[PDB]
DNA sequence: TCAGGATGTATATATCTGACACGTGCCTGGAGACTAGGGAGTAATCCCCTTGGCGGTTAAAACGCGGGGGACAGCGCGTACGTGCGTTTAAGCGGTGCTAGAGCTGTCTACGACCAATTGAGCGGCCTCGGCACCGGGATTCTCCA
DNA sequence: TGGAGAATCCCGGTGCCGAGGCCGCTCAATTGGTCGTAGACAGCTCTAGCACCGCTTAAACGCACGTACGCGCTGTCCCCCGCGTTTTAACCGCCAAGGGGATTACTCCCTAGTCTCCAGGCACGTGTCAGATATATACATCCTGA
């Protein structure tokens, strides 16, 4: 049956960064596992944040606060900047 | 009207719809905001880009054009912030950074 | 006269070799037999996938490398170069396993 | 004249020495091996315990890599490269 | 087995 | 507003185990926090267990497995014994 | 028509209905079983009784009738299994176990 | 209208207090350089906890840091504390 | 006059038998306010939050001193040094 | 080794208070009863992934007691940390004043849930070559008895 | 200090199999609506955190002094470094069984949802006695002397 994966997305991101670099299958699986782990961490932290505030909806603010809590310093700042740019451009469109 | 992917609307490579579905069926909350999947996809793409560029630099520093788990370990352990983020994660076939203590060196 | 190295140079060369290499250091089949024997004490007639044994070996090797690193740090702090069981015990106690 | 060769000794002196050298150890005492074997036995016992519990919960008889990875994550030892 | 807490 | 807590239940258990023993407010709060923490841990374990098995219902078996994973050894054995007895006597009447 | 608490049906002290409500409103899954709240209440009741017995014994050993956080800490830390269960938990007004190293003693 | 800036209260952790804490931990003899390193570690720990506590405070649109935020931060840091709520 | 050490063990026993706080409340509160000033301005603090912070800090410091004493005894000494604290924190994974 | 002086620590008594045990109104959360739908149990099937000698290598698995540098015990020293004492500083309590902000309440509008139709992007299956593993050979580099 | 000797890196040739590209084929992503409700926002209440002052007194502080322990040095010794090849000394490739994990199809009964009704615990007073505090006193232990 169809099995979910992030292969094409990671490959496209690398092509955008390194146009002439390939990835081994094992490293690709490591990439997919890392993406899934970060997804789970952020989603769980956001759910905890929403539960603490007696909220029933996960908005951009909760995910942003989760990013600030989990990502140290410059990583959090750059992730916040990129996400804010993405959400602003999506709202504009 | 033709359908446009939400990733294209936000100029992102990660799938907004896929992560939105994962959030909806992940039993995290009763309701899910519209911009939260986009923001999360942007954060995930940024982290993936950071790791991939570091791994590419590590591979190029070894005269290799193919990303191997060894390059992943090199890239992750050489960045203090990323090492702090992934300090509890073990990478298969990643190896160990060359590190010989000063006392162990010949004198 | 025979050319036999001073003690220590070979040790450093081996350290460099296995810090540059990333392959398994434990024999696969003995480790698989040990895993099967350990699991026999929990449930009889259990089957193991190859990938499960591979992941077990990777995790065990990584944990052993970390433990030996901590033991080496303890031995150096103890003004010694030869690791001792008490160093391992101290490392595990500080970690929280004892 | 034989109860000489055995299984639990399968983790040999060369293997433990190689692991220590990869860990940065330069000189190893002879008593390190038994303690290392005991620690490895304890770690494997805990991980396999969790893995078998997950397998029994799933009405299965074959322990998959998913069970081992999930046990490692439950023990704060998340592993990348297996799912 | 039951009611045999080692403590 | 009214505050929800386990104070009276813990008091009744204490009277059942020690009729002539009292309890302080700080100890009551500590007991309530411990009960809430254990409840959260068991619920999360069960939810994750059900999620891995593509199941959307927490049954008695999920709670049993969560107790086995979380409680070490004899604690888990006594807990599963008590839970089995309780559920059996509940479903038998 | 005569109502009756579910805890009395199972002979438990913690409220089955409250546990069921918490499970339903905790965002764990779409549905929850009928016997899961009873099982969780039984486990919680057993843990509470087990910790309270040791706490009462510790309080009695100190010529006290009211359990204080010090007795709770002593009961938790003096039990090996309970110490493992709460190995990352710190108790306010609990202090530490009396422990002095042998090498520090005079001889 | 008074914006008071406090400074150099890290010296408020007196040497006798550190000695008492070491005595509770079983330390018999204390070097003179211990105090400064202990103060540094203490400052780092409170910086780490308070960063998360203030982040939780901003998230909830509050100007007052409650005990619940501190407990949540400690639990997120694997230092769950009993006797203050939650 | 007592020989050096006897009062040390006496204080060890006294503080291991007692449970009250060992850090002055007002200096610790001022330190907390200084540290919070680096993140947000004009922050207000509840008394219970300050007490919880002090309790957690004291518990962590006691554990760190226990590990430091163990490391010092491992080195065949009886006097703790900053190197012991650094080793304990490194093994703990904090650095 | 045994014994007296000085010290702190454990023990007994009084009384005295404030925190804990108890009682009370009620209202909101728990208990009863009926319905419907879908998720879980059960049955049958596919086939993919896990275990042992004629007609078997050969290198780890462990022999042979010849044999240098670090573990370990002892010793001397002198500085630094513990112990005691007078002064001074600031912690702690309580009392007063005030306000920013925590906490509660009423709308109601915009946002998300849900369903139906539609379709193209990702996933399963299948080539196809070139970057990388192996090897052999020589230059380069590290270690050691002089 | 320096070549002998061994280990390592590099240069180049050759074979291999795993990643990149291609081609179907769904079914999950997109769009267009309709419909319920979550909390944004405004308004009000009223609680404690802040700031300051005044008194009391315990703890931090500086200093003097004594002694004991970390440290440097020196001498002894042991073990597992080491190569130097048995008596009989773990991986491959195989082929083969078959059983359970995965998949598909029916079905049935368990729980979410809704409505109704009632009493259990939660806020709020209200007494009262167990430990806090204080004092007086007996016993254990260290220090020093003999």
């Amino acid at each position: 049956s169809r099995k979910e994966s992030y292969a094409i997305y990671v490959y496209k991101v690398l092509k955008q960064v390194h146009p002439d670099t390939g990835i081994s299958s094992k490293a690709m699986s490591i990439m997919n596992s890392f993406v899934n782990d970060v997804f789970e961490r952020i989603a769980g932290e956001a759910s905890r944040l929403a539960h603490y505030n007696k909220r029933s909806t996960i908005t951009s603010r909760e995910i942003q606060t989760a990013v600030r809590l989990l990502l140290p310093g410059e990583l959090a700042k750059h992730a916040v900047s990129e996400g804010t740019k993405a959400v602003t451009k999506y709202t504009s469109a | 009207a033709k359908a446009k992917t939400r990733s294209s609307r936000a100029g992102l490579q990660f799938p907004v719809g896929r992560v939105h579905r994962l959030l909806r069926k992940g039993n995290y909350a009763e309701r899910v905001g519209a911009g939260a999947p986009v923001y999360l996809a942007a954060v995930l793409e940024y982290l993936t880009a950071e790791i991939l560029e570091l791994a590419g630099n590590a591979a190029r520093d070894n005269k290799k054009t193919r990303i191997i788990p060894r390059h992943l370990q090199l890239a992750v352990r050489n960045d203090e912030e990323l090492n702090k983020l992934l300090g509890r994660v073990t990478i298969a076939q990643g190896g160990v950074l060359p590190n010989i203590q000063s006392v162990l060196l010949p004198k | 006269k025979p050319h036999r190295y001073r003690p220590g140079t070979v040790a450093l060369r081996e350290i460099r070799r296995y810090q540059k290499s990333t392959e398994l250091l434990i024999r696969k089949l003995p480790f698989q037999r040990l895993v099967r024997e350990i699991a026999q004490d929990f449930k009889t007639d259990l089957r193991f996938q190859s990938s499960a044994v591979m992941a077990l070996q990777e995790a065990s090797e990584a944990y052993l490398v970390a433990l030996f690193e901590d033991t080496n740090l303890c031995a150096i702090h103890a003004k010694r170069v030869t690791i001792m069981p008490k160093d391992i015990q101290l490392a595990r106690r500080i970690r929280g396993e004892r | 004249r034989k109860v000489l060769r055995d299984n639990i000794q399968g983790i040999t002196k060369p293997a433990i020495r190689r692991l220590a050298r990869r860990g940065g150890v330069k000189r190893i005492s002879g008593l390190i091996y038994e303690e290392t074997r005991g620690v490895l036995k304890v770690f494997l016992e805990n991980v396999i315990r969790d893995a078998v519990t997950y397998t029994e919960h799933a009405k299965r008889k074959t322990v998959t890599a998913m069970d081992v990875v999930y046990a490692l994550k439950r023990q704060g030892r998340t592993l990348y490269g297996f799912g | 087995n039951p009611t045999k807490r080692e403590r």
